[PDB]
C-alpha cells in the first residue's frame, strides 16, 4: 500500500513503510483510531478555515 | 493582490499585517502559533519599527475582533541577502500571545517530505494580502486572496532577470493578470489538502506585478521547516 494513491488513506502526513504506510497529523491534532484521521484536539486547529462561529 | 478576490470570512485566518510607524501595513506575515509570526526577511527593512495586526479583514472598519502584538524578538535567516532575496525569511515572537478565534487561527506546518511530494506537486497554492491591486496601484483595504499555479523551476529561471536560487519558486501566470504585488510581500502562501491549509511559501519578490513574462516569486518553506523549528524552540 502507497502513499501515491488517495495519500495512503491518510487525512494528513502519509510515510511508507517496507509492506504498509504510516500516517500522522500535525501539533493540534491526535491521530484517530482507524490509523488514517486527524483529529483537532482544540477548537482552532491549524489549518482550518473558522467557519463555525463559536 | 492582482485579481483573485476578496477573502471570505474566516477563510485566511492565519494573515497578518505588519504595520508601520503610522498603522499602515506594508507587509504581510503567517500565523504560525500563539507566540510566533512567519514573514520575509527583506520586510524587516521596510520600517523602522512596525507591530503586528492580526484578525483584520478591512483597514477601514472596527469589526471587533482585531488585535496588535508587539514584537519581542526578530529571528532573521543570518545567511538572508538583500542582493538576490536568498534565504528571505524570519521568524517574529511576540511579546504577548495571540487569542485565537474567527479570522484568527494557525496555519499548519508541514513535514517536510510529505510537502515535497504532495503539496508541492498539487496544481495550485492560494497568497493573500492586503497589497496592491496593479503594480502601480494602491493597496487594497480589504483581504484578498489568490489562487496561483505552481510554476515549474525550469520556466521560472528562463522568465527572471534575476537569480532563482533552490530556496526559491515561481508561482502564478505567464500573461494573465493575476499576482502578489507590493504590500503582500512576506504573507502566505498556503497550500490545500483535504480542507487542511499547510504554510508552503512566502511572498518575497517579483518583477514588477502580473507582467507578461513574469511570475511571482517566493521563498520555499520546505527548505526551511527545520530552522523554522529551531526558530520556534
Ligand atoms: C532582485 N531582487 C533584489 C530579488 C529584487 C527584489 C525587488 N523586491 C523589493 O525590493 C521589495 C519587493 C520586491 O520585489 C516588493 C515587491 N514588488 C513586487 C512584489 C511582488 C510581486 C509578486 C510577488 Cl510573489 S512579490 O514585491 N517591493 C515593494 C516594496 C519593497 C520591494
Ligand atoms: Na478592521
Ligand atoms: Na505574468
Amino acid at each position: 500500500k502507497l502513499c501515491s494513491l488517495d495519500n495512503g488513506d491518510c487525512d494528513q502526513f502519509c510515510h511508507e513503510e517496507q509492506n504498509s504506510v504510516v500516517c500522522s497529523c500535525a501539533r493540534g491534532y491526535t491521530l484517530a483510531d482507524n490509523g488514517k484521521a486527524c483529529i483537532p484536539t482544540g477548537p482552532y486547529p491549524c489549518g482550518k478555515q473558522t467557519l463555525e462561529r463559536r | 493582490i492582482v485579481g483573485g478576490q476578496e477573502c471570505k470570512d474566516g477563510e485566511c485566518p492565519w494573515q497578518a499585517l505588519l504595520i508601520n510607524e503610522e498603522n499602515e501595513g506594508f507587509c504581510g506575515g503567517t500565523i504560525l502559533s500563539e507566540f510566533y509570526i512567519l514573514t520575509a526577511a527583506h520586510c524587516l527593512y521596510q520600517a523602522k519599527r512596525f507591530k503586528v495586526r492580526v484578525g483584520d479583514r478591512n483597514t477601514e472598519q472596527e469589526e471587533g475582533g482585531e488585535a496588535v502584538h508587539e514584537v519581542e524578538v526578530v529571528i532573521k535567516h543570518n545567511r538572508f541577502t538583500k542582493e538576490t532575496y536568498d534565504f528571505d525569511i524570519a521568524v517574529l515572537r511576540l511579546k504577548t500571545p495571540i487569542t485565537f478565534r474567527m479570522n484568527v487561527a494557525p496555519a499548519c506546518l508541514p513535514e517536510r517530505d510529505w510537502a515535497e511530494s504532495t503539496l508541492m506537486t498539487q496544481k495550485t497554492g492560494i497568497v493573500s494580502g492586503f497589497g496592491r491591486t496593479h503594480e502601480k496601484g494602491e493597496q487594497s483595504t480589504r483581504l484578498k486572496m489568490l489562487e496561483v499555479p505552481y510554476v515549474d523551476r525550469n520556466s521560472c529561471k528562463l522568465s527572471s532577470s534575476f537569480i532563482i536560487t533552490q530556496n526559491m519558486f515561481c508561482a502564478g501566470y505567464d500573461t494573465k493578470q493575476e499576482d502578489a504585488c507590493q504590500g503582500d510581500s512576506g504573507g502566505p502562501h498556503v497550500t490545500r489538502f483535504k480542507d487542511t491549509y499547510f504554510v508552503t511559501g512566502i511572498v518575497s519578490w517579483g518583477e514588477g506585478c502580473a507582467r507578461k513574462g513574469k511570475y511571482g516569486i517566493y521563498t520555499k518553506v520546505t527548505a526551511f521547516l527545520k530552522w523554522i523549528d529551531r526558530s520556534m524552540k
